[PDB]
């Protein structure tokens, strides 16, 4: 319930972005194994970081468009957001860092992700079941 | 006496080609742990004799020996392999004002330009001074706002040949330098008990962080608040929290108030609410509802008045039955916040018949309100009827209004006066009140002319009669 | 001549353009020297190709209710391409089989693509 | 006499395995050439007998030798290739209502099922109905517009186990099956010379090869217009081709239209300009009019003004007055140029009589009309002296005229008629009362009653009464 202030509602512009981003363009990201799963605090701050590098990247392959809604300004403020968690979480919760592999993801799929990482919040607080 | 731990090599800085041995060996009675440690990653021993058989750039690193004491000692090793010459945490933030680490520590550290560079082909800025450490990174210093997402490199020159780093692309978190600025849909609600009332407030601040809320005017309680936030670029933020209460009650009015709270300021923007149970109608007037004119004049009449909800059905009403349709009506202040009005009634030109008493209604979903008035017209007394009496006198009797003054003249007829009066009453209890007066016939003198004036402060008219 | 087919639709290029990866590679088979000269050796060619190219880029793509999607601004460049792959198989009319070994396939940045889509537009206006 | 070429292998279609080899032989004195061709390609040779040592699937085809008469014979061979079991022309376009070639032609002959199917799971439409051919394709038949941008795919069943083709999207050309929808920005424009006249015509049609143009009204000569086109989804276009000249002559006049021409009808549009050398204002009105002490009464005139009617007011006597007048357009129409006001007069005062006027002006004439509104009013017995030996004068003011009737009998009395000098004198100034001086001797063979002088207006009727003894 901590930080979900911090996500802001241009949220709700990913699914715009996504219809905007060729389907068979793939998109890198470090995923952190089985979060997917569970539970939901075994990765978040990880996974917070690195979608910020993806979104931070993926951001330069755009310009900005006057007038409409560029995939720029959308990534763009995505950014915004998953920045100020990697603060609130790195300010809040307050760890041997060994990143994960790199993997392709198709925008679907990678936004799939990051749409379920803005989740982990309105729920989070301040690692035995982190198994398998 | 209690002494720090002594390790062999006995070098406070090591240099190692990749694919090599680091053999570190810590001799101390209180021996308790190893503990090696780059950028984040951290690794810990229970052992004397340290050793890693092939090492790899990511050893470069420091490790530290500590005593059971808690002393400690620790030499820096550098591994030095010629495709690696740097380790980075391209990770990268920094607060507005204070200083920042590019996560950049070198691999060798004999190397010629330790510096931070422009990411592709471009300068960095003029403003950005910064301070290298082959065992940290670059520390740029004073992260300025605007070096928000600006990217960097890390630079050195081995053989002549400069190299570079990974990118970093810094990202500036602002530091509150100014109150929230914080303002409210509307600035004073009224509703009929029942109605929902909601709100709207709107904090803009250079972060989504500030700290906003709806209280009640002078309570600490905790207000249901619904709310929308949104990012308008760069250290722009504004979020909306908007408040309601479905169907109020009427003790629900008072005031509300908005409040934004950052590292530096606070703002507040209230909104009084008044609630009431069943709706009004209040009326006042211009002056007495007692009008006066004169025939052919005009006048308008203006009454002026509250109402909630919003007034319907206005009209002007002479003696219970509606007449006109000159009469005006409007919103007095055009605010959209106005619960007063005025109707004004235009009489153009009454024609004496024409008084009465004119009246004013008006209505709302629940009271209905009217006010009246009473406007007498004035006329020029009327010779309505001058006979001549049996034995003694003449008679002349005027009608007016108001009450109309008799007088009698004498002197033949261009004649002169001489007064004198004896019974007259005035008959007649609506308007024009008649007056009837005579004066015996017993003067004396004869061969003239008597007149009969009835005099009135409008105007005046007359009769003449005969004597012998 | 066909001129009059290419509608504006066209003008939503440089849009579409920036909404595509820098980095996306698009396939066209390009036509030989076609940027050097002459302006008819080619046309016909490029003219279907585009088609095509255009033609899948637009499958890459979904369609947005509110505002400009990428799929719009495609599907029109195609619907555009297409009829002149139309008015020059009914005005030029004269395809007597002697110039085909259709043109290798090559790889272009969105904005490299373009520049040819557009170059290939203005090679009408002034058609025979 | 003259007889075809005579090629070896004799078979009609041959098949070669890919990798191998295809040798031909013409045997025919007059040989020309050999005349090879798949979908688009197309090979000429100059040799009796035709080899190729290594051949793939891009080899089958239709090998065609033809006589020095014109005459000809020729082998269709087929190179399966277990790689490629068709060759294709992935373009494909159809007009409406015409048959099109999904141009999938077989490699090898021998397969079990040649078949269009739906692609990506969805079911080709049932309306679609298709014959397939080896040595073509598959013939979709009578495309209809809702095949358009329809995917296929050319089905082969081979080993028990179906194959699929590279996918064809077949894109439907409309075939005009009715008239296009022309419409104009402005119906009649009308502006004074010196100024632009543009307009723009909208062609809504099926297919942007329409045919929009500009004519002026009786005139086959080529207007200057520029024009801008949408694509407003499928079988959906937009041009706009507007028209323009740039400060309008007066000979600029008449009519224009706009037309549509489409391989299945025409649309007319018309757009008439009317251009003038300068403004005009025009005025259409009763001009005296009547009342009555107390009566209220409304003047109400009309006009044409272009341009718009500027200052507009109504004065009396020279001078302004009221604000009691409404103004207002006719028609609210975008092409209203007709405007009408009202003046209103509420319970006149007799004095008030008099010539209202209106004045209303534009950028260029000026102009009004008056009203002469008099009023009438009950006559008044201004002065009922005795005139020196004989009689009685009586002197009442009206309008109009005043009767002045004699009364005579004693007074509830009756009535004796008699009149002497009786002249209006008053001809002097303006819109005023009519004053007029009746008398009537005196010299009555009774005596001892009261006679009254009356004076009749068809407003009222007022009276005095004298006396005798
Ligand atoms: C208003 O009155 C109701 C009546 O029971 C009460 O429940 C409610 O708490 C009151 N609200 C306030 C804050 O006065
Ligand atoms: C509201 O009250 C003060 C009035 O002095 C105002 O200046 C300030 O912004 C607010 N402070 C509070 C009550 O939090
Ligand atoms: C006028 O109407 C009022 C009702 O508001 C009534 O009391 C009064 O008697 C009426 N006056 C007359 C004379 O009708
Ligand atoms: C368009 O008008 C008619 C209708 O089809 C046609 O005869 C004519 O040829 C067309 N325009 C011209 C003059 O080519
Ligand atoms: C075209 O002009 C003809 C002239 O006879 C007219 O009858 C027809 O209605 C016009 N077509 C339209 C209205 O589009
Ligand atoms: C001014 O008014 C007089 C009478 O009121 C009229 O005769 C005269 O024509 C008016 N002015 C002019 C000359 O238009």
């Amino acid at each position: 319930g901590i930080c979900r202030n911090r996500v802001t509602n241009n949220v709700k512009d990913v699914t715009k972005l996504v219809a905007n981003l060729p389907k068979d363009y793939m998109i890198t990201l470090k995923y952190v194994p089985g979060m997917d799963v569970l539970p939901s605090h075994c990765w978040i701050s990880e996974m917070v970081v690195q979608l910020s590098d993806s979104l931070t990247d993926l951001l330069d392959k755009f310009s900005n468009i006057s007038e409409g809604l560029s995939n720029y300004s959308i990534i763009d403020k995505l950014v915004n957001i998953v920045d100020d968690l990697v603060e609130c979480v790195k300010e809040n919760s307050s760890k041997s860092f060994k990143s994960p592999e790199p993997r392709l993801f198709t925008p679907e799929e990678f936004f799939r992700i990051f749409n379920r990482s803005i989740d982990a919040f309105k729920d989070f607080v301040v690692t035995s079941d982190c198994v398998v | 006496e209690p002494s720090p731990p002594s390790i062999h090599p006995g070098k406070s800085d090591l240099i190692v080609r990749v694919g090599d041995e680091i053999r570190l060996l810590c001799t101390d009675p209180g021996f308790v742990k190893w503990t090696f440690e780059i950028l984040d990653e951290t690794n810990e021993n229970k052992q004397n004799e340290w050793i890693t058989e092939k090492a790899e750039a990511t050893n470069t690193g420091k490790y530290t020996c500590t005593n059971k004491h808690g002393l400690s000692n620790s030499i820096y090793v550098f591994v030095r392999d010629p495709a690696k010459l740097f380790l980075v945490d391209r990770s990268l933030y920094g607060k507005e004002d204070s200083d920042t680490l590019v996560r950049c520590p070198l691999t060798d550290p004999e190397v010629t330009s330790y510096s931070l560079k422009g990411c592709q082909g471009k300068p960095l800025p003029k403003d950005l001074r910064f301070i290298p450490d082959p065992k940290a990174g670059i520390m740029i210093k004073s992260v300025k706002r605007a070096y928000h997402r600006l990217c960097l490199h890390c630079s050195v020159d081995q053989e002549g040949k400069s190299v570079l780093s990974e990118k970093f692309i810094l990202k500036v978190r602002p530091a509150f330098k100014a109150v929230p600025v914080v303002s409210v849909s509307k600035a004073s609600y009224l509703l009929r008990e029942g109605e929902e009332f909601t709100v709207t407030c709107t904090i803009k601040d250079v972060s989504s962080s500030v700290y906003s809320t709806w209280k009640r005017e002078n309570s600490q309680t905790k207000l249901q608040e619904k709310y929308n936030s949104w990012h308008h670029g760069d250290f722009n933020y504004e979020r909306q929290a908007t408040l309601t209460i479905s169907s109020a009650r009427v003790n629900d009015s008072g005031v509300f108030m908005c409040y934004a709270n950052n590292t530096f300021g606070s703002a507040n923007v209230t909104t009084t609410l008044e609630v009431v149970d069943k709706g009004f109608i209040n009326i006042f007037p211009m002056i007495n509802t007692t009008v006066f004119v004169n025939d052919g004049e005009n006048v308008d009449l203006i009454v002026e008045y509250e109402a909630f909800p919003k007034p319907e059905h206005q009209q002007w009403i002479y003696m219970n039955r509606t007449f006109t349709d000159k009469w005006e009506d409007y919103p007095k202040s055009e605010n959209e916040s106005n619960i007063r009005y005025v109707s004004e009634l235009h009489l153009t030109r009454l024609k004496g018949t024409e008084g009465g008493t004119y009246t004013f209604l008006v209505s709302n979903s629940d009271v209905n309100a009217a006010i009246a008035f009473n406007v007498y017209v004035n006329t020029k007394p009327e010779i309505l009827t001058y006979d001549r009496l049996v034995n003694g006198m003449l008679q002349c009797v005027a009608a007016g209004f108001p009450e109309p003054t008799i007088d009698w003249y004498f002197c033949p007829g261009c004649s002169a006066s001489v007064l004198p009066v004896d019974v007259q009453t005035l008959n007649s209890s609506f308007g024009k009140l008649v007056v009837q007066s005579s004066i015996d016939s017993s003067a004396f003198k004869h061969n003239g002319t008597v007149e009969c004036k009835a005099y009135n402060d409008v105007g005046k008219t007359s009769a003449y009669f005969n004597f012998a």
